[PDB]
This record gives C-alpha cells, structure tokens and sequence, in this order.
C-alpha cells in the first residue's frame, strides 16, 4: 500500500525477516485486481515458513504482466528483470488508475526496453548503456544506428488495459538453511476445562484435563514438569496460563 | 522514443475529435509539431543506412520505413509551396458552397446538401444540377492547382530511388530479401489487370441488370444499348450503389432482412449494441474487452451544447490503448459498421507486443479488410436468429436471398471497375503518359469503356473532375480499395472452411466455432514483421491474389443475372452520349 513506488529497472529492497505475516487481512480481503501465481498456491502459505523474503514495488503496463514469469523472455522480461527457474513467492498486481498516474501521460517514471546482454535475476541495473548491434560506433549518444532504451511511461486513468498502471508487488519467498522466521497466519479454536480432551498447542502435544493451577510460572516458559518427568502444566500460546 | 511523442500528437487529435472549442484547434498543432520534427531528426540520421551488410529480416523491414526521407528533399521554397497547396485544396472540399445557377438566393452546404438529393429524388433535370454545379465551382480552381501539384511529387520520388509517383503506393505492397516469395513494385499492375478479367462479366452482367429495372422510372432518357448518364449512380461519383436499391429491387413484396423494427420495442441502447456484438469475438476465440474500450469511448453524442466529429474511425493511439468513435443509432446499417469498425481495433489487439514500426498493417489495405469479414457474417440470418433478434421461424426461400445478395453486390462490386479506373488513371497522370491537353479527354474516354458511365455535360480541361473525392482532394492512396474485397472474401472463406459449414458463403457462420480463432490469430499477430506474401499462406494457402471466392460468393446471383438478362444488351459501347442531338 506505498505512495511512491520505484522503477522496473530500479528495485528497492525491503526485508520481511524476523516477524509473523498476517495475510488474513491482505490476501483472504483480497483489494487487489487479479490473485493468480504458480508454484506455490495461496492456499498453502498459511501452513508454510520461509528463511528470507523480499519484495518491492513498481508499476509496469498491463501488456508487460504476462512477461513475469519462471522462465519468461520478452521485451520486459529478458531486458528489464528477469524471473529465475527455482521462483517460489507469488506475483500481485493491481491497478492503480488515479493515484499514481498525471495529466498528458505519467512522465516521472521510466522503463528500459533494450540492454546490450542478457541479465541475471536480481539485478538492479540503472546503467544508461547503449546496445549495439552494427558495424561502427557513435562515440556515446543518442545518434546514428544507438538506441536510447531510456523513455519515461504513458499512465492516464482513461487508457485501456494494455498500459493501464499496474501496481504489481513481486514477493518472493526464498528457503535457506538457516530456519525460518516468517510464517504465516493460523486460526485458533476455544478452549475447554474439566475434561479429558485433545491438546494440539504451539509447542506441546498430548492429552489431559485442564484445571486451574496455583504454581509460579515464567513469561517465557512453554510447559513445565513434575518429579515424575510428565507434563502437568501448559502456558497459553495465545495468552499466558500455566 | 516514438511511443511518447506520437501519443503526445494522437490523443490531441482525439480530444479535438471529442470536444471541438477553440483551444482544441491549436492543441492538435504544438503536441503535432514534435512529432514532425522527430520524423525528420530520425530520417537524416537513416539515410547513410548500409542495406549490403544486415542479415536480420526482423530488423530491416524496420529500416525500410525509415529510410524514406519524405516531402524534405528538396528546397526551402518548395518545401513552404507543399505545406501551402495541401490545406487549401481540403478546406474548399470541406466548406465548398454549391447551389443551383437558376435561383442563386438560396445555397446550402456540404453534408446535409448532397448526401439527400442522391438518395430519394427521380427528377432528371434538378438532379443534374447538382452533379454538374459541384464540378463547375468548387473544382474550376484545381486546375492550376493539380498541375504544379503533379510535378512537385514526381521530383519527391525521383530522389528517393523509385520509377515516378506512381510506384510511391506501390512500394507499400514491395516485398523483397525473401527467395522465392519475391514481389516487385511494378507486379501490382498486371496482378490488377489480371483479377479484373474474371469479374469483367460480373460488373457486365449488374450493368444490364441495372438499367433494366431503370426503364420504367427514365422513358426517354436512357437508350437500351448505351452508357449510364452520370447524374443517376446514386452517389456523387458511383463509389456506393447502395442508393439505387429502391429502384433496383428485385422482389418488393418480400420483405428485407432487418431488426430496425425489433430494436425498438426492447428498448436497446447504444451500450448493448457493443456488448452483443462483443460475443461474437470471443466465441471465435479472440481475447476478450478492455474495460478502457467502456468508461471512456463515445457511444452517445454529448448533448447539444458542444459539436463533436463522429464518422467511424478505430483510433490506434498507441502501447495498447484501443478506443472508437462514432454516434451509434438506432438502425440497421450503424450495427454493421460497430461490427466493421472494431474488426480494426481487434486487429490492432493483436500485435500490441511488436514495436511501432510494426504496428501496422501488411499494405494499406489490410487494415479495413480484415475488419469487413465480421461485417458480413453479422448480416447473415445464422448469426441474427441465434441472439434472437430475428424471428424464431423466418420464412428462407432462393428469392430472399437475392435481396440479401443485392446488399453485398451494390456497395462492394460496383466500386471495383470504379476502383481500377480512377487508379489506372492516377499512376499515368504522375509518370507523364498524357499531356496537359489530354489530361481530362483520357478520364471520360477510358470511363466510357470500362464501367459504362458517359458524363452528360461535355468538360474541358478548365475543370477538374475525379478530384471532388475525400481521398484524392487530400493525397491519400486508392489501391487500398480494390484490394479490400479480394482479402475481404479470402479470409471469409478460408476461416469458415474449417467451421465445416456446408452451403454457400453467404450463409456461412464463423461464430460458435474455435477453429477459426487459431487459424486467424497466428495471421494477426505477425503485422509487419511478416509479409503478405507469407501470411496469406497460413490463411487461404495462395500467395497470389485470386478472385476464386468473389465468383462463388454470388454464384447463385450469376445463374439468376443469366436467366433475366436473355433479351437485354450484354455490353455496352463508345458510340451513345447524352449530349448528342
């Protein structure tokens, strides 16, 4: 939800470690346009954690949202950013027709059309390099048989689709082998007294009849034991009661 | 960096389009001065272009449009002269005041003027005022106008390595680096003189049946044997016979195939002619609508307080952007032209991947081509009875299909020898066949042979008369019409060959149908990055333009224009005129 977002060729880096993802009120409310991806399914994430994420934000045309894609080439694809093969986060996009566009075309931003390689993925090139692809030079500019690939965006909430302004929000979720520290949201049910019930909790697993207890407990303590090495007291994961 | 000040230039001209004040007039001209000024800082520095060295297709057909360095050849003085001529000789076509010599009071104008006295008036001699007044007051002052304009373009060509003027249209159709599928420049003019043949007795066949049915309105003014008096085609020139359908009906006690009475008691409206009619491509399997083409195009004309052009155009603005522009009513004929109009913009949907130099057609004629072939399977009682807008049990028998076959034969065929005379005469006046005095004899005398028409009143060569068009009054190309129906009925064949479709063509149905998507987008999305010659390969399998479909289109009109023609003249000759008493 930025104000100002960046260039398709000038990708910030914003770090999602060491906290807990609530998409229960981003992807299950859904204000976004379009919810497609591969790899992995929206459905999936809430039950699975990753090392390190990263994400960014950047506005492309409505034409360029087919390009991004594992193992994708194109005009946008092979010569602004590319997707690699081993790609596991997902891929949002929404339209922001109004707030991020001016009057006579949104000529702040601008995107590049022709490199003089191919790129690797991740690669944050705002270089103003000519491809060449003659026989003789033009000693650096804008001249005979050198492209300038430098050219600003056209964004104008009354246009069609194929260069409406897309906020897209490339998450990409990456496993090391570090362990994981984003995980996402997980639901929780009510809990019953006096009763010889089931016990699914955030770190302890077994059966029993839960009553009050009267013992000292920690605020970081999990469960604690008697003499006989046999669990007899749980904190709450969600609050605090032993 | 085209994408940007063309978009500056083109969206100025569709806000003119939309609101005309006088701040808008000059809006179209500073946004428009920046991208004639990068038409001619880019095509300096592609004029030292080595063509001996590149291999790539891709990139050299890109180069080819841009090596041309345009009206900028030559002088300063000539370079002002051509800037000059160019607005003078359409603002006299456009407010050109015409009236009658009689009674001088009373003189209208041009669109209400005109457009009415060819469609419902029988009067010989009232009429004949009109044609012959449009060309003795607005065309009188051509003449010295046209002939320093014939020699200021056969001086621009010679310098960018063509024949004359009349290879520049020609150059459009050159198809060259590609073995085996080689096209020249001066192979248009034999393949032109070689479609006409097969539809010499097919234009020869509608001339007599023409004047035929016309001998009950006109006793003493027209001959069995001769031509047609000019004053009578039904249009201004003969370019749409679609007037003199009244008079030509074959059978008026059936009735004709319409939905103007059925659209009125449902109460439809402008924006439920666009949303039907867009489930006609998507069942094709074209992709669906862009919700740009909704929220911000003209359907309806805004209220009396502002004016507004609204003739049918598919504006390509640019990067994707795809809107029209035209006040929809309530009629037959404005549901046929949203179902042409958007054949262009879904066209232009195609290939919206490839670069600006791409971004066109594959001549100048393959735009409008492709966006006729919805047109005619629109009007076809296959697609009319499954929306429902016909009704559930119309009577079909062989002599309603005449009258459905009449509507496609008037305004498509009859425009074709038209087609072939205007531009045979075009590419001799500017490679200097004819001279000065036989500038205008040469028009009339190869009009009196090819199409049957004699003028009523003799002109001089003070007049200039095949220059009262919309086309040539401002220097646009003609061959794009004379190739329109030969790929408007080769693509309509070939796409609904595989629908499996058996009957004739005219009530042939590409809609519910998947074959004939995939066969047409793999056509559609190459634009200029392939030739003509090559994609017609993919479509029809011919690389050569034949007139094949055009005689199996109206092959039971050819049995029925045989049988009813047996005691008519067939034919027609060089020795009958109106002004010889």
């Amino acid at each position: 939800n930025a104000t100002r977002f960046a260039s398709v060729y000038a990708w910030n880096r914003k770090r999602i470690s060491n906290c807990v993802a609530d998409y229960s009120v981003l992807y299950n409310l859904a204000p976004f346009f379009t919810f497609k991806c591969y790899g992995v399914s929206p459905t999936k994430l809430n039950d699975l954690c990753f090392t390190n994420v990263y994400a960014d934000s950047f506005v492309i045309r409505g034409d360029e949202v087919r390009q991004i894609a594992p193992g994708q080439t194109g005009n946008i694809a092979d010569y602004n950013y590319k997707l690699p093969d081993d790609f596991t986060g997902c891929v949002i996009a929404w339209n922001s027709n109004k707030l991020d566009s001016k009057v006579s075309g949104n000529y702040n931003y601008l995107y590049r059309l022709f490199r003089k390689s191919n790129l690797k993925p991740f690669e944050r090139d705002i270089s103003t390099e000519i491809y060449q692809a003659g026989n003789k030079p033009c000693n650096g500019v804008a001249g005979f048989n050198c492209y300038f690939p430098l050219r600003s965006y056209s964004f104008r909430p009354t246009y069609g689709v194929g260069h409406q302004p897309y906020r897209v929000v490339v998450l990409s979720f990456e496993l090391l082998h570090a362990p994981a520290t984003v995980c996402g949201p997980k639901k929780s049910t009510n809990l019953v007294k006096n009763k010889c019930v089931n016990f699914n909790f955030n770190g302890l697993k077994g059966t029993g009849v839960l009553t009050e207890s009267n013992k000292k407990f920690l605020p970081f303590q999990q469960f604690g034991r008697d003499i006989a090495d046999t669990t007899d007291a749980v904190r709450d994961p969600q609050t605090l009661e032993i | 960096e085209a994408e940007d000040l063309f978009y500056q230039s083109s969206l100025a001209s569709w806000n003119y389009n939309t609101n005309i004040t006088e701040e808008n007039v000059q809006n179209m001209n500073n946004a428009g001065d920046k991208w004639s000024a990068f038409l001619k800082e880019q095509s300096t520095l592609a004029q030292m272009y080595p063509l001996q060295e590149i291999q790539n297709l891709t990139v050299k057909l890109q180069l080819q449009a841009l090596q041309q360095n345009g009206s900028s050849v030559l002088s300063e003085d000539k370079s002002k002269r051509l800037n000059t001529i160019l607005n003078t000789m359409s603002t006299i076509y456009s407010t050109g005041k015409v009236c009658n010599p009689d009674n001088p009071q009373e003189c209208l104008l041009l669109e209400p003027g005109l457009n009415e006295i060819m469609a419902n008036s029988l009067d010989y001699n009232e009429r004949l005022w009109a044609w012959e007044s449009w060309r003795s007051e607005v065309g009188k002052q051509l003449r010295p106008l046209y002939e320093e304009y014939v020699v200021l373009k056969n001086e621009m060509a010679r310098a960018n390595h063509y024949e004359d003027y009349g290879d520049y249209w020609r150059g459009d159709y050159e198809v060259n680096g590609v073995d085996g599928y080689d096209y020249s420049r001066g192979q248009l003019i034999e393949d032109v003189e070689h479609t006409f043949e097969e539809i010499k007795p097919l234009y020869e066949h509608l001339h007599a049946y023409v004047r035929a049915k016309l001998m009950n309105a006109y006793p003493s003014y027209i001959s069995p044997i001769g031509c047609l008096p000019a004053h009578l085609l039904g249009d201004m020139w003969g370019r749409f016979w679609t007037n003199l359908y009244s008079l030509t009906v074959p059978f008026g006690q059936k009735p004709n195939i319409d939905v103007t009475d059925a659209m009125v008691d449902q109460a439809w409206d402008a924006q439920r002619i666009f949303k039907e009619a867009e489930k006609f491509f998507v069942s094709v399997g074209l992709p669906n609508m862009t919700q740009g083409f909704w929220e911000n195009s003209m359907l309806t004309d805004p209220g009396n307080v502002q004016k507004a052009v609204c003739h049918p155009t598919a504006w390509d603005l640019g990067k994707g952007d795809f809107r029209i522009l035209m006040c929809t009513k309530v009629t037959m004929d404005d549901f046929l032209t949203a179902h042409h109009e958007m054949g262009h913009i879904q066209y232009d949907m195609a290939y919206a991947a490839q670069p600006f130099l791409l971004r066109n057609g594959a001549n100048e004629g393959f735009h409008e081509a492709v966006g006729e072939i919805m047109s005619l399977s629109a009007a076809t009682p296959k697609h009319l009875k499954s929306i429902g807008l016909l009704s559930p049990d119309f009577q079909e028998d062989n002599e309603t299909e005449i009258n459905f076959l009449l509507k496609q034969a008037l305004t498509i065929v009859g425009t074709l020898p038209f087609t072939y005379m205007l531009e045979k005469w075009r590419w001799m006046v500017f490679k200097g066949e004819i001279p000065k005095d036989q500038w205008m004899k040469k028009w009339w005398e190869m009009k009196r042979e090819i199409v049957g028409v004699v003028e009523p009143v003799p002109h001089d060569e003070t007049y200039c008369d095949p220059a009262s068009l919309f086309h040539v009054s401002n220097d646009y190309s003609f061959i794009r019409y004379y190739t329109r129906t030969l790929y408007q009925f080769q693509f309509q064949e070939a796409l609904c060959q595989a629908a499996k479709h058996e009957g004739p063509l005219h009530k042939c149905d590409i809609s519910n149908s998947t074959e004939a998507g995939q066969k047409l987008f793999n056509m559609l999305r190459l634009g200029k990055s392939e030739p003509w010659t090559l994609a017609l390969e993919n479509v029809v399998g011919a690389k050569n333009m034949n007139v094949r479909p055009l005689l199996n289109y109206f092959e039971p009109l050819f049995t029925w224009l045989k049988d009813q023609n047996k005691n008519s003249f067939v034919g027609w000759s060089t020795d009958w005129s109106p002004y010889a008493d």
